[PDB]
């Protein structure tokens, strides 16, 4: 009834999607062939007799990553028309993603979305997975969002984003891509959940005792967070939260729509046996800065909203108690305009564990979505990075060559300046 | 003869409601299918107060279940007693309100309300002599608060001479369950002040305290909390449904408890309440019950009655007990606690006695206090509202649904006036 | 003693007709071969109303089946109950009418009509005392509409003092089943206004709504739709076929329902109607039945009775029930819904009661409403006709068969006049 | 009883006929020898004991294509006198087809038709299969139609036509042939169903995943459409449509008799397993321009009539619902003089599938016959093509050499001009 459409854009989006759909299948008892020997239905449509198909679109501008899906273990899971590939990628260029290359498949992508949406009776909205740094993740995603805003209007749209790290980059032009896509998507997105690869790696190393975490591990971790967000819709719970509720409770002003995700507990089986994981204990873990999935310092910022989504063997009174004590704590300061800062969800289903996964099986988990003035720091950093390169017009010719105009760069930058000032203004007390 | 129409809005409203229904069915000897398997003719005599009689010796709750999301409804249907409800009385949307009062009152709720109203009217017409309506819901969410208030408004318009009573789950002081709950509560209260005849204020903070401290429940669950509420609820209508020695009803209680129209917000309480092991070490005499009733730790609203004064108190007793004793106890409480009772309402304790005790107990008591201390709660909400509204925080979520600042402002003002009124009577000599 | 002659035209006419026959046979205890295997003597007492008695303890429907195409006839013959019909009473062509009114009325139909008429006359002569004729058909096609109307015209000419009643399946508002249906309907209506004594307007849109919303049939089939129609049909003649307390018949109903000759277009309705699971959770008392009868969602014509006024309503009840109660209910509906009833016809509800209920039920009801809201339907058809005729679209298909524009024009005019008349009485005080 | 006579003219007509009669045999359980171990009877006459013969005539002016039939798998299916061949073809020349070569066999063809018709008790009419471009398909067909009009009068005649593509031609003189035959046949045909090879190829490539579709594939597809049209006559249904009904419901003015066919669903078995094919879903598929079998744009035109013929597991209410939603849709506009635009047929028999065919077995199918002002574009194109060549008198000498007069060219062209104007006039609102 309450269907959710998932869109996976570019390598990051697709690979994360692989991890998400693998998890969903295990959670609902769906085999890699679509068969199972009613809850599934928000994520899977059902066809004929004994087959379930993801309510998903996977898109990339090059064939390689999606070709893996096609030839892989879950080849039978997806219908061929929901796996969309072009010929040439966006080459870390927003312009190519948004204009030159993207305009060739946008119509196709949207057509398939329309077909998906036509088989929904109670569409809740869209979950869009992508990165800030890639030409597809940045340029194509922005394009897509624009179209969706026009064709679907006030339907809720949510983003999961691989936000660039402070000192861990892949591409040189990441700042450009990040800035432009943020500028173009800002007025079209209702809430965007930032996540940072550096932070997740640290978590893997520190909390899971993994010497060398791979992208796979990160993807798996992300899948947990996503599951927590949608478990309230896929399962029965004591106290429930739906996709429409987040943007109401986490976004205080239209532009300030960047909450951050934190998941607890992340432990190995060897380490789990010597610990009893109470609600208080996991909440405390969450509210400590080292377990955050963005490399930023909340102690230097203020909280504007916290949303805590508990799952498994969890009792409301206990949660209340846990929260109360965290409220007292010196390291948790909230903005002065917000005496009520907590939204709490509690679901009965314990977190499901992927066979051969890095995480141990626990009776309880929690996923916090929190919005903090500390994010301003990241924006400031990104702006600085942009400034350094743009002052020399480094790489600019590429963007212009793909049909972008130089004035649009300055436009993007000024918009981001404004955004930065908005955060600052919000920060101060009345 | 005195039909009550039951209405349930949102997750909270439906969870409490289900529990209430379960309680009532057991009392009247009704099983999960609607069949009577009780012992005594007294159990069926006034069964029409809550149940319609269907064909083939079945009884169906005069209950309407409403929500903008279907999951809760589904859960209810799948629960023990889920099959007793009339299928056509479940009225659910697909969208939800996203914890937004505006969506519940003006948008999504608006789209669903007519369907509810149609059912309600039919139910009303079923009844020979409709007493009125009882609504279970929260003030902090979007459906129970916005849609619920809308429903109330329409019902009142249709049936202005019938009683409207509500069991409202109010926001807690120490921790908030949602970020916008002050807005949602404040708006809701605006409607409630003008459109309900009586409102039972129930607070989860108080409930948890009761469960942990008094009931000795290490880890109470929402079900347990709901049970307490259900017990209170059943208590208020007991004199309507069974013969008694001094019989109360909803109208009488309202008359006794509400000296001025706006001051109809009660702090409900229930006695006795004991642990599993601790019950063998004490006898349930009437004085003990009375003592249990009259203290701050046993109130289901998060406010200390010792911070204000009682305008009125209604006590409803169930079981075979001595009227003289009861009267003595009532006198005694008044005399010894003189400073907690307003001086310009003499004999401000009302007593009712119903001969039928609840199941498992030989006697029980239900307390309804109209205390000026409830103003504290309102003040807190006003403060929280102000803090947010002065900076227009989250406002675009409501204005986006067509609401204007003026409405907010007026609501705030009304709330403030109520507080002032409460203060005035607290301070009067 | 009061023979009815049944006539079926076209695919629709024959499909509904077959269902009707099936219903009737079951009621009178007749099996697929024509043999009586019933229990009670009351089932055979008035069997002659619908059946001729053949040699060797067999009963044969006084039914004539007509179509310009044979496929439907073949299907009927192959169906359950197909063998009960007299082989000589199937009168079919080979050509068809190609969804063209002209072909049905003037050309192909003309070639077949005499053969039908011959059978009809024989059937009439069989009967001791012919009450009249019931015709089942659509207005939207070519045979049922053109041929059917022609048949009506001839029958009326032959037997001007007998009652002519029709069950006409009318075009839907939201979607058309054929492109030329406005032409076909408009022409048909011209004939019906002058040549029928009463016409039951049945609309598939309404039927689907009933099946989906009220009967909870996820995917209703045409058979199911037909069943409802058959139930209505059987209901109208029940008082002719079984003993009752206050007995109606076709003439009486017409007299009560038709205050002016042209206004003989009824909105039929049937009650009760419930799901498979939902029937256990409610008792079928008379008031419930009455309530079910009087609302827009239960009408089998796609028009809201609340958009006009009732000129008259006939209610026919089947089963053992209290006359007083029935009368009270009738009074009550009139009193409470005063604004939906024309003020210049006092006591505009007619009641009939037949002691024999239909099979499976202890009581049922059939409703016949003469509502000024039916004008909406006519208006729509007129509009659609106009839109096409003003551009002479498709006209050569009809003119090619010898028809002239003048005929069309006159038909349109007549329809318009009827609408005006309806309006006048709606507005009168 | 309700017999239907099929005439297959020239290579296209004959080859399509092969595909049609193959399908009919499978549908009725008739073996290639005419034997079966009552519904058949509208298409097959019955002889002596255990043999059924197609109510068909196959005609071509050269022997090669029909010789294949004679020597092939279905040699025993047809009586020799119903397979008619001359010696020399019409050489892509309308003149040769209509006059020089055609006048030698026309009498023969008609004589055999008369014999066929004499064994009919309830002749519904004729189905004529041919092309616009060939000398036989154009010239012979026109001749035949003229004679049929004289000898049978107002009996319904229907055409299935391989209309020339916009940018895919075989012959150079296609425009001439097309124009003349349209001119000569116009007043003699009641309704003609256009189909375009380019469009079908696209469908095959896009929807069936066929790299290289052959004429065979196209023929097979066509056979499905034809079956849908006649299934209402060959089988029992809920709500029925016959050959006489189409021309009433699809032709609003005598000259505007060119409805277009669209069939759904066209899928492979591999793709069919991941889809549930509801009535709404297939209807939507039909009403989207990419699945149309003529390369034209309905979004740029207006609908004057739509006829939807459903078959198999289909429920009337569902169809009504489907249609209602399509009515709302922006991309479906109807002419202002036509508030009722839909005629709906529903038949119980699911589409039968030819062993070794390209289509998967489905529970439901639908065939739309729709008449659109967008066809005017095609006519305009064809006229332009005619003009370009005729201005230089290119190829004209051939036609004149075969006994045609130059004045007749101009006559044909002016008639087509008039036709074009008629469409235009119809287009505008009142
Ligand atoms: N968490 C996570 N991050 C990834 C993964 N793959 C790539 N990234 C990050 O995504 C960014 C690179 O973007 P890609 O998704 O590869 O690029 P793209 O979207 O295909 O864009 P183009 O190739 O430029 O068209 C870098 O910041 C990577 O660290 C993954 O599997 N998991
Ligand atoms: N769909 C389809 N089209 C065909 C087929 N065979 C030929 N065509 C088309 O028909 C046209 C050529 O006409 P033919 O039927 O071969 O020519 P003809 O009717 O035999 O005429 P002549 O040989 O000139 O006497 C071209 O547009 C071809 O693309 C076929 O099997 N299927
Ligand atoms: N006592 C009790 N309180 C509850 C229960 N469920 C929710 N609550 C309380 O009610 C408030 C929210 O109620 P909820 O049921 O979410 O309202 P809703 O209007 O249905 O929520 P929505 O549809 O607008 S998102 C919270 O303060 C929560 O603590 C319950 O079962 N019992
Ligand atoms: N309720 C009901 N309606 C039907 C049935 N069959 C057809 N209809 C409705 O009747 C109309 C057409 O009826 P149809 O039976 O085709 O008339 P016809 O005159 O026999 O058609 P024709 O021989 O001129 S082509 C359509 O609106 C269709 O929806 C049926 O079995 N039950
Ligand atoms: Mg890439
Ligand atoms: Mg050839």
């Amino acid at each position: 009834m309450r269907e959710c459409i998932s869109i996976h854009v570019g390598q990051a989006g697709v690979q994360i999607g692989n991890a998400c759909w693998e998890l969903y299948c295990l959670e609902h008892g769906i085999q890699p062939d679509g068969q199972m020997p009613d809850s599934f239905n928000t994520f899977f449509s059902e066809t004929g007799a004994g087959k379930h198909v993801p309510r998903a679109v996977f898109v990339d501008l090059e064939p390689t990553v999606i070709d893996e899906v096609r030839t892989g273990t879950y080849r039978q899971l997806f219908h061929p028309e929901q796996l969309i590939t072009g010929k040439e990628d966006a080459a870390n260029n927003y312009a190519r993603g948004h204009y030159t290359i993207g305009k060739e498949i946008i119509d196709l992508v949207l057509d398939r979305i329309r077909k998906l949406a036509d088989q929904c009776t109670g569409l809740q909205g869209f979950l869009v997975f992508h990165s800030f740094g890639g030409g597809t993740g940045s340029g194509f995603t922005s394009l897509l969002m624009e179209r969706l805003s026009v064709d679907y209007g006030k339907k809720s749209k949510l983003e999961f984003s691989i936000y660039p790290a402070p000192q861990v980059s892949t591409a040189v032009v990441e700042p450009y891509n990040s800035i432009l896509t943020t500028h173009t998507t800002l007025e079209h997105s209702d809430c965007a959940f930032m996540v940072d690869n550096e932070a997740i790696y640290d978590i893997c190393r520190r909390n899971l005792d993994i010497e060398r975490p791979t992208y796979t591990n990160l993807n798996r971790l992300i899948s947990q967070i996503v599951s927590s967000i949608t478990a309230s819709l896929r399962f029965d719970g004591a106290l429930n939260v739906d996709l429409t509720e987040f943007q109401t409770n986490l976004v205080p002003y239209p532009r300030i729509h960047f909450p951050l995700a934190t998941y607890a507990p992340v432990i190995s089986a060897e380490k789990a046996y010597h610990e009893q994981l109470s609600v208080a204990e996991i909440t405390n873990a969450c509210f400590e800065p080292a377990n955050q999935m963005v490399k930023c310092d909340p102690r230097h910022g203020k909280y504007m909203a916290c949303c805590l989504l508990y799952r498994g063997d969890v009792v409301p009174k206990d949660v209340n108690a846990a929260i109360a004590t965290i409220k007292t704590k010196r390291s948790i300061q909230f903005v002065d305009w917000c005496p009520t800062g907590f939204k709490v969800g509690i679901n009965y289903q314990p977190p499901t564990v992927v066979p051969g996964g890095d995480l141990a099986k626990v009776q309880r988990a929690v996923c916090m979505l929190s919005n903090t003035t500390a994010i301003a720091e990241a924006w400031a950093r990104l702006d600085h990075k942009f400034d350094l390169m743009y002052a020399k017009r480094a790489f600019v010719h590429w963007y212009v060559g793909e049909g972008m105009e130089e004035g649009e760069f300055s436009e993007a930058r000024e918009d981001m300046a404004a955004l930065e000032k908005d955060y600052e203004e919000v920060g101060v007390d009345s | 003869m005195r039909e009550i129409v039951h209405i349930q809005a949102g997750q909270c409203g439906n969870q409490i409601g289900a529990k209430f229904w379960e309680v009532i069915s057991d009392e009247h000897g009704i099983d999960p299918t609607g069949s009577y398997h009780g012992d005594s003719d007294l159990q069926l005599e006034r069964i029409n107060v809550y149940y319609n009689e269907a064909a083939g010796n079945k009884y169906v709750p005069r209950a309407i279940l409403v929500d903008l999301e279907p999951g809760t409804m589904d859960s209810v249907r799948s629960g023990p007693f889920g099959q007793i409800f009339r299928p056509d009385n479940f009225v659910f949307g697909q969208s939800g309100a996203g914890n937004n009062w505006a969506k519940g009152h003006y948008t999504e709720g608006a789209e669903l309300v007519d369907s509810v109203l149609d059912v309600v009217r039919k139910e009303s017409e079923s009844c020979d002599c409709l007493q009125g309506f009882q609504l279970t819901h929260s003030l902090g969410g979007g459906t129970g608060s916005g849609m619920g208030t809308l429903l109330i408004s329409k019902i009142r318009e249709e049936y202005p001479d019938r009683i409207m009573n509500t069991f409202s789950v109010v926001p807690s002081p120490k921790v908030s369950d949602t970020v916008v709950e002050p807005y949602n509560a404040t708006l809701s209260v605006h409607q409630l002040v003008e459109n309900t005849d009586e409102t039972y204020c129930i607070d989860n903070e108080a409930l948890y305290d009761i469960c942990f401290r008094t009931l000795k429940l290490t880890t109470p669950t929402y079900g347990d909390l709901n049970h307490l509420v259900s017990a209170t609820m059943s208590g208020v209508t007991t004199c309507l449904r069974f013969p008694g020695q001094l019989n109360a009803d909803l109208r009488k209680l309202a008359v006794n408890m509400v000296p001025f129209p706006r001051l109809h917000f009660f702090m409900p309480g229930f006695a006795p309440l004991t642990s599993r092991g601790s019950q063998q070490y004490r006898a349930l005499t009437v004085p003990e019950l009375t003592q249990q009733m009259f203290d701050a730790k046993n109130m289901m609203a998060a406010c200390d009655p010792r911070h204000g004064r009682y305008l009125t108190v209604a006590a409803v007793f169930r079981g075979r007990m001595s009227m003289k004793e009861v009267d003595e106890q009532m006198l005694n409480v008044q005399n010894k606690n003189s400073s907690y009772f307003v001086e310009w309402i003499p004999n401000n304790v009302k007593t009712a006695v119903c001969d039928i005790p609840p199941r498992g107990l030989k006697m029980s008591a239900t307390f309804i206090g109209n205390s000026t201390a409830i103003q504290e709660l309102f003040k807190r909400i006003s403060e929280q509202f102000t803090a947010m509204f002065r900076r227009k925080a989250f406002l675009h979520w409501y204005t986006g649904e067509g609401m204007d600042e003026m409405e907010f402002t007026e609501a705030e003002s009304n709330m403030n006036d109520l507080v002032s009124e409460y203060q005035q009577y607290q301070d009067a000599t």
